[PDB]
This record gives structure tokens, C-alpha cells and sequence, in this order.
């Protein structure tokens, strides 16, 4: 599947889906927290 | 992993592979090799380092249920696991002018003619400002690890990619990724008596592997 | 003067690789050794690498690892997902 | 001063080992389970 990326709207599109989906998965390894320790944080990406 | 083994000394053996992990013909080969002997004077008890080398490397829950003289060697095991590795580099070159990083190693490669090859988390960038105040960079990047084995030299393993993007002033973009997705199913049956709805678990060495693997490079 | 329990390892490797159900039926002293086994397997693997280039500015990627090779010289060979 | 290059590691990791029906009771089924960890982290910079 190829996808062109026109400007800055197009790789805000991308770049924000792929992005935030990573880091929303990172979330999700947050609130799944660690078995042992809840006071440990987790590696998540930064805000925006 | 899941498996059922009935074996009896005088009736024949139910016993499976690659799922339940532990047949009873090399166990009960191992245990029946393993009860001592006796002398005319001395009597040894030092036949051993076959239970240890066949459940040197084993996780499984493995009970021994004597019932009517079957041994219902039962077998089970379950064991999730979870990565998260997050690595950032940075760099500070002029326009126009390479630069590269690296944190890595330096790993003896035979060819035939030892030589030395660089390992580890290289990052070699080559910005150009545009106009817009939009930048070009020919990123050439790696992660290199050292896996063992070792068969007949050591072996790597590489994530590198050599694009060639165009970014905004300070947004980010993804330039590569990868999301591996896996599953697995390895049921072993009895023919007749395994499709029992109800008593019918306890014959087959239901196997299972589910993985999952995403993986992303940003800048 | 000992009798020794010990005379094995033949069976252990005759019966190394055997996933059957092998019972042993005695009537009439005829051993029915009856063997009979199903296995069924099923695989399902979905990968989606991913790349962003320029136009016409070629770019690959990989996952892979480098196996030494033995040509004679042994020379490093590439795998994994290109 | 200015900063050159860096690397900020993190990495997280998790090895659990259940057994499969006893594994999760929510009372003994601690003492079923291989809970295995791995935190780790390093950061790293060169100034001039």
C-alpha cells in the first residue's frame, strides 16, 4: 500500500496515528502495570 | 503447552512431542536408568545426568498420577512474556556536514582473516536545511546486537535502514516500523477417543504460541 | 555375581521420535501392537514492515541477522525481513 | 556549553510463569508463578 504525504497535514495524519497508536500501546502497557511494583514508571513516549 | 501421557509397563504407552515437551519413553527411560544397582560389594547410587540433561532445559508443571498402574505423566505450562524498549540518540551537526554516533562494541568476525566489526546503536544523519525552514536528511541508522548460538562464529542481529526523509521544523515523522504478528496451534490427537466432549481433554497435548511484536523508528 | 539393570538406551532412541498411541493387545500370544496417532497444526503470521522515502530515492530496511557463512572463507550473510 | 550527541536508554521487561488453571487464584496462586522483572535505564550525554 503505497500512501503519498503531501505536507504537513498528511504526515501530521500519519505520523500522528502511527505515533499516538504506539504510544496509546505504551498506555496500555501502563495501566497493565508490572506485576510486582505499581510504583515503577513504565518507558512512554513524550506528550505531543 | 498441555499434554497427557499414559504409559503402563505391560500394556504399552501413550506418549507425544512438540507440545507437551517431556516424552514418558525418555523419562521413563531416564527414571528406569536411574534406580541404583547393586554389588556382589558396594552398591552405587550414582546413575544420574540423564534426568539432568533431559530436564535440564524444562518449565512444565510435571505430576506423576498412578491410577489402575497407568502413570498419568500430566503436563502443563503457561508463561506470558513482555519487552518494551524505548532508545533515543541525538546529534548536533552544521548544515550540510555528516556526522555520526555510536554506543556499540567491537566483535572479533573471522572471514577464513580476523576482523573487527562495529556493533550497536549508530545513527549516521546528513541534514540539509530547506527553504520553509524544512530539513532533508539522508539517515543511514542501525541497531546492531550480539546474539549467541554461536554455531559456527556469532551472529548479530541487525535493524538498520538507510532512507532518505523530509521533515518539518520540529515535528516528527516515522520513517520505517514493523509489526509482527504471530499465532500457532499444535493439537495431537488419539483417532477415535480424542474428539470425547468430555473426557476426551485428557488425550490430546494441545499446543499454543501466541506473540506479538510492533516496533517503530521516529525522529 | 551382580545383575545388573542396565541394558537400555535402545529404546530410548527407538522411541525418541514417536508421538503414537502404541498399546500392546496379548491374545492367544499374539502381541497386537496397534500404533495410531493425529496431529493436526496450523500457522498464522501477518508482518507489515514499513518505510518513508523521497521520490525516486531508493531506501530499504531489515530485521534480520548476520549468520557467518562458510565459503572454503567464511563470509557474513544477511536475513530477516527486507 | 553546548550538547553534541546522547542517548537516553530505557527498556522495561516481564517473564511470568504460570500454571494454567491454578495459576491465577487470587489468594495462593502467588505461589504458582516464576514472576520474573527487568528494569533498566541510562542516559548518557557529551558536552563541549
Amino acid at each position: 500500500r503505497p500512501t503519498i504525504l503531501r505536507d504537513g497535514m498528511a504526515a501530521d495524519g500519519v505520523s500522528q496515528r502511527k505515533y499516538n497508536y504506539m504510544r496509546a500501546e505504551q498506555i496500555y502497557r501502563d495501566e497493565q502495570g508490572l506485576s510486582l511494583m505499581p510504583h515503577t514508571a513504565q518507558p512512554i513516549l513524550p506528550a505531543q | 503447552n498441555f499434554g497427557v501421557q499414559w504409559g503402563s509397563k505391560d500394556a504399552g504407552l501413550m506418549q507425544f512431542a512438540n507440545g507437551t515437551q517431556i516424552p514418558i519413553g525418555t523419562l521413563g527411560a531416564a527414571i528406569s536408568a536411574a534406580k541404583p544397582q547393586k554389588g556382589s560389594n558396594p552398591d552405587t547410587n550414582g546413575d544420574l545426568s540423564t534426568l539432568a540433561q533431559l530436564l535440564s532445559g524444562f518449565s512444565g508443571t510435571a505430576v506423576g498420577v498412578v491410577k489402575g498402574d497407568w502413570m498419568a505423566l500430566v503436563q502443563a505450562v503457561k508463561n506470558d512474556s513482555s519487552s518494551n524498549v524505548l532508545s533515543t540518540p541525538s546529534i548536533t551537526t552544521l548544515d550540510n556536514q555528516e556526522a555520526f554516533f555510536m554506543v556499540g562494541q567491537d566483535v572479533p568476525v573471522l572471514t577464513g582473516t580476523v576482523e573487527r566489526k562495529k556493533v550497536g546503536i549508530m545513527l549516521k544523519v546528513t541534514p540539509q536545511i530547506n527553504e520553509g525552514n524544512a530539513v532533508q536528511m539522508v539517515i543511514e541508522q542501525e541497531v546492531s546486537k550480539v546474539e549467541g548460538q554461536t554455531s559456527l562464529d556469532v551472529v548479530f542481529g541487525e535493524r538498520k535502514l538507510k532512507t532518505t526523509v523530509l521533515a518539518n521544523d520540529g515535528e516528527l515523522i516515522v520513517l520505517g516500523g514493523l509489526m509482527d504478528d504471530q499465532a500457532g496451534e499444535s493439537v495431537a490427537k488419539v483417532p477415535l477417543l480424542g474428539d470425547i466432549p468430555l473426557i476426551g481433554n485428557l488425550f490430546k497435548s494441545t499446543a499454543d504460541k501466541k506473540e506479538k511484536r510492533n516496533l517503530m523508528v521516529f525522529i
